[PDB]
């Protein structure tokens, strides 16, 4: 039975979605693990099943609500409960099928979806990039309405892939990087809905080769580079981790601590 | 389990095709691109593209090279035209993908020589 973080749209305020993150980042990582001062998600492999999930349950002013789990171990949404029934996206390995069977184990409808949660293959059944989606209170409030109206019959594919495109971001690509928590938090703040821009997509596309070139780095400097874009998308490099401190707040597991 | 494989000497300012295949558990497959390394200097980033159109280019390139994916089979082309000596490097194909993060796997290709001038 796993951790539950609540969050609402309704009433929603720049604090209260601060306090919510920040409630999820503790939940996902004991702390054990901090390396250049920046958090390491638990390690899969070893995890028992009892530690590896975590619910966040999102309500909106309907009161329509939605239940997501988080995987521990790169803090992704891996399913959904809304009402008596639950989904999940396609995992990749054999392994992460099992654990998937340890959630909402109460409900009597499970579904398996014939697509994984990749931004490729959700962009494509959404219709839609990123750029062209736009994020904020708004949109998730919209997000969970979808969520809940497909467990009803209510909502159709591309709604739902766009839906979780809004809800992925807002929670756990605002968990793994500071900088997207502040992107989210200026919206909401002025009331905006706006698309993330390239300088936003571009961290969420690399967050696996950013944990790699940090943890496998030369106390801090890379191996080689990890090509990021600015807002206007322009091109760049980065080469040590020493810069990107205050952009990134999580890292998932890829090798072991240098002692 | 993911594989690549990389089909495709010039003279300046002529044309060049290379592709890069994809085969294995590739279901949450996401950007395939090309980077190239001249000896001694650094890999760059040349172009890639997301299965769902997003396309990226290095300066250098633009106008001058043009990727295109075919999802289809999962293939990646680059279609560089007015090449350059500069242009001369290693070449690598490059895939990511992951069901819970984009890129959960780096896969590099082995690499094909270009030499220009
Ligand atoms: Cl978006």
């Amino acid at each position: 039975q796993y951790p539950i973080i609540n969050f609402t749209t309704a009433g929603a305020t720049v604090q209260s979605y601060t306090n919510f993150i920040r409630a999820v980042r503790g939940r996902l990582t004991t702390g054990a693990d901090v390396r250049h001062e920046i958090p390491v998600l638990p390690n899969r492999v070893g995890l028992p099943i009892n530690q590896r999930f975590i619910l966040v349950e999102l309500s909106n002013h309907a009161e329509l609500s939605v239940t997501l789990a988080l995987d521990v171990t790169n803090a992704y949404v891996v399913g959904y409960r809304a009402g008596n029934s639950a989904y999940f996206f396609h995992p990749d390995n054999q392994e992460d099928a099992e654990a998937i069977t340890h959630l909402f184990t109460d409900n009597q409808n499970r579904y398996t979806f014939a697509f994984g949660g990749n931004y490729d293959r959700l962009e494509q059944l959404a219709g839609n990039l990123r750029e062209n989606i736009e994020l904020g209170n708004g949109p998730l409030e919209e997000a969970i309405s979808a969520l809940y109206y497909y467990s009803t019959g209510g909502t159709q594919l591309p709604t739902l892939a766009r839906s979780f495109i809004i809800c992925i971001q807002m929670i756990s690509e605002a968990a793994r990087f500071q900088y997207i928590e502040g992107e989210m938090r200026t919206r909401i703040r002025y009331n905006r809905r706006s698309a993330p821009d390239p300088s936003v997509i571009t961290l969420e596309n690399s967050w696996g080769r950013l944990s790699t070139a940090i943890q496998e780095s030369n106390q801090g400097a890379f191996a080689s580079p990890i090509q990021l874009q600015r807002r206007n998308g322009s091109k760049f490099s980065v080469y040590d981790v020493s810069i990107l401190i205050p952009i990134i707040a999580l890292m998932v597991y890829r090798c072991a601590p240098p002692p | 389990q993911v594989q690549l494989v990389e089909t495709g000497l010039v003279q300046a300012g002529g044309s060049l095709r290379l592709s890069c295949a994809a085969s294995g558990s590739i279901s949450s497959l996401n950007a395939m691109g090309w980077y190239r390394q001249a000896p001694g200097k650094e890999r760059e980033l040349v172009a890639d593209i997301s299965a769902s159109g997003r396309t990226n280019y290095a300066d250098s390139v633009k106008g001058r090279f043009t990727i295109s994916r075919d999802n289809a089979k999962n293939t990646v082309s680059l279609q560089m035209n007015s090449l350059k000596p500069e242009d001369t490097a290693v070449y690598y194909c490059n895939a990511v993908g992951g069901t819970y993060y984009y890129d959960e796997y780096d896969y590099w290709g082995q690499g094909t020589q270009v030499t220009v001038s």
